[PDB]
């Protein structure tokens, strides 16, 4: 349950800024282990942010054509290891495209999504020896992975939370004459927060309602009583101001442009071919 | 030295979960997918799905970091 | 690491268990999928009655699950001849199990390794479900569960009739068994097969009815059994009480949905009459 999960306790931050400090950080032990072990090669932190979103659609793009069919909730706990992964590691360290590959290979076997190593790496387009070099690599950054996180490898997600306030919905809120209509949108919605930092910042829950919310908005539907009563006036400031938080990180959002992806591409290729 | 049931007292931080065997009254079960013979012979039911996805709906939703 | 081996516990299919510092640390697919369904199991789950996860770690593919050193188990207490297990202790291992497990449900896990060896006991008397390495996630309609879990001789019936969907039943009857064996001080229902283990279920509890079980014939492996009467409660467990009677029936009920469930058990009257269950200091060794 999330209420006592290792994603509320650890994983769970309390503002951007905080997530900002854990990826300088990054940024700058790695720099300082570099120097150590000896320049423009070195990657800026927003320059790693980039590379990270770039990289967290490669993995969104992976887990879409995957086969055997990959459950979303595969997908959500791979990109929530990505997230987690870079918070505290460098792209200029571990290379993000095994990192990527690694983290839908762990969440696979934790969602006890069952596939074999070989019906994994047949999944990528490349030839049969870059299959296999691509296997030893995932096979060597596991338990680095697995490391980086800490050991917690139960990622909540919120499609459940969803589906539950979806029958909620559907059974309480009369005023809403069909919840069912607010999925589609709300699922988009749900997509463009996964986009943003917020999987680090709110809870399953506080994102799933938020997603419902916006789409019954942009829908024309007011569904403030069903926060004020069946929900049932501090508390629901905070989860308003929550909700126009998160609503604010998705319109604040900037997705990776192609040129400086590119450009940084170039620069982590030249970092890892370096040392 | 006796012994007396106590409910398990875990904090949701999120609204209260109407309780397993209300879901059918309550209307809940006409929106989940019924358990068909087998899966009720086997001894699951839809109350049980239903149950869990207003669990997690409902699971911290008034908490902050 | 920061463990140095001091003695050696065990050997199994799946990893090795040693004694060090007191702590118990059990040693192309990648890092063993048993391993990291305990791992991702037990750092979710906090209880007395649960084996805790105090650490992990390895290299390469290999893992170092470090838990809590557990003195003995409720098997070791079973076969022990010297031991004399009064209602109090039954009392009390059953409450122990059945709120560990209470706890489990609560967060939607199955154990479903229940068996008497997998009830440790610590030096204080705490009795802990250990041996996560089958227990299972439930409550989720898009997702297939194999029968073949829990072994034979606890295995519950709608398991037996290749139940690939079920609940907190399949624990509960394994608990049912547990309580059977710390009853007779031997296994309830030792079957040499899946055909065996059924007919003794059927031949001690009958053969079960369209009433009793509602969708039984449903189950893919359900088979047409004869229709033993079954020998009554009383008559296998000539010294129970009639409350402890009750919680068996409901324990070893057919029905998986009308079998009761942890809450219920704790709820019955034989927890909360007298007498009361030992103080785990006071708990048999071996
Ligand atoms: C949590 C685990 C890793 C643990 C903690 N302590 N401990 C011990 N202590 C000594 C002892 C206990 C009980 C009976 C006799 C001796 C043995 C052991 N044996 C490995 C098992 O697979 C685990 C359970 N299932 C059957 C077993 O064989 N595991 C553990």
């Amino acid at each position: 349950m999330y209420h006592n999960s290792s994603q509320k306790r650890h994983w769970t931050f309390s503002s951007e800024e905080q997530l900002a400090r854990l990826r300088a950080d990054a940024n700058r032990k790695f720099r300082c282990k570099a120097v150590a072990n000896g320049d423009p090669v070195f990657l800026e932190p927003h320059e790693e942010m980039t590379l990270c979103k770039y990289y967290e659609k490669r993995l969104l793009e992976f887990c879409s054509v995957f086969k055997p069919a990959m459950p979303r909730s595969v997908v959500g706990t791979a990109c929530m290891y990505f997230k987690r992964f870079y918070l505290n590691n460098s792209v200029m360290e571990y290379h993000p495209r095994i990192i990527m590959l690694t983290c839908a290979f762990l969440a696979c076997k934790v969602d006890e999504f069952n596939v074999s190593s070989p019906q994994f790496v047949g999944n990528l387009r490349e030839s049969p020896l870059g299959q296999e070099k691509a296997l030893e690599q995932i096979l060597e950054y596991e338990l680095l992975l697995i490391q980086q996180l800490n050991f917690h490898l139960i990622v909540h997600n919120p499609y459940r939370p969803f589906e539950g306030f979806l029958i909620d919905l559907k059974t309480r809120y009369p005023i809403l004459e069909n919840p069912e209509i607010l999925r589609k949108t709300a699922d988009d919605f749900l997509n463009r927060i996964a986009l943003t930092d917020a999987y680090l910042l709110y809870t399953p829950s506080q994102i799933a309602l938020t997603a419902i919310l916006s789409s019954a908005s942009r829908a024309g539907i007011t569904m403030e009583s069903y926060l004020s009563e069946s929900l049932m006036r501090t508390c629901l400031s905070q989860l308003l101001d929550i909700m126009k938080s998160m609503r604010n990180l998705v319109k604040k959002y900037e997705p990776p442009r192609s040129e400086e992806v590119a450009v940084l591409k170039q620069k982590l290729e030249r970092c890892h071919s370096a040392e | 030295a006796l012994y007396e049931y106590q409910p398990l007292q875990i904090e949701t931080y999120g609204p209260h979960v109407p309780e397993l065997e209300m879901l059918g009254r309550l209307g809940y079960l006409n929106h989940v997918r019924a358990a068909s013979p087998q899966d009720l012979a086997g001894g699951y039911t839809s109350s049980l799905a239903c149950h869990r996805a207003l669990q997690d709906a409902f699971s911290g939703l008034f908490w902050q970091p | 690491k920061r463990y140095e081996k001091l003695d050696f516990l065990g050997e199994g299919q799946f990893a090795t268990v040693y004694k060090a510092r007191i702590v118990a640390i059990k040693k192309k697919d990648g890092i063993n999928r048993t391993a990291l369904r305990e791992i991702k199991l037990l750092q979710e789950l906090s209880h007395p009655n649960i084996i805790g996860l105090l650490d992990a770690f390895g290299h390469k593919s290999n893992i170092s699950l470090v838990f809590d050193f557990m003195e003995t188990d409720l098997e070791v207490i079973i076969k022990d001849n010297s031991l004399v297990l009064t209602p109090s202790h039954i009392k009390a291992y059953m409450l122990m199990t059945l709120q560990g497990l209470e706890y489990l449900h609560q967060h939607w896990i199955l154990h479903r390794d229940l068996k008497p060896n997998n009830l440790l006991l610590d030096e204080n008397g705490v009795l802990k479900l250990a041996d996560f390495g089958l227990a299972k996630s439930f409550g989720s309609p898009n997702r297939a569960y194999t029968h073949q879990v829990v072994t034979r001789w606890y295995r519950a019936p709608e398991l037996l009739f290749g139940a690939r969907m079920y609940g907190v039943g399949v624990d509960m009857w394994a608990v049912g068994c547990i309580l059977a064996e710390l009853l007779l001080r031997v296994p309830f229902l030792p079957g040499d097969s899946d055909l065996d283990q059924l007919t003794r279920i059927f031949e001690t509890l009958g053969t079960p009815t369209e009433e009793q079980w509602p969708d039984m014939c449903s189950l893919p492996d359900y088979v047409t059994f004869k229709s033993f009467p079954g020998i009554p409660l009383h008559h296998i467990f000539s010294a129970a009480g009639d409350d402890l009677l009750d919680l068996i029936q409901g324990l070893f009920l057919f029905n998986p949905c009308a079998r009761i469930t942890a809450t219920q058990a704790l709820k019955m009257k034989y927890f909360s009459n007298r007498p009361g269950p030992t103080p785990g200091c006071q708990l048999p060794r071996p």
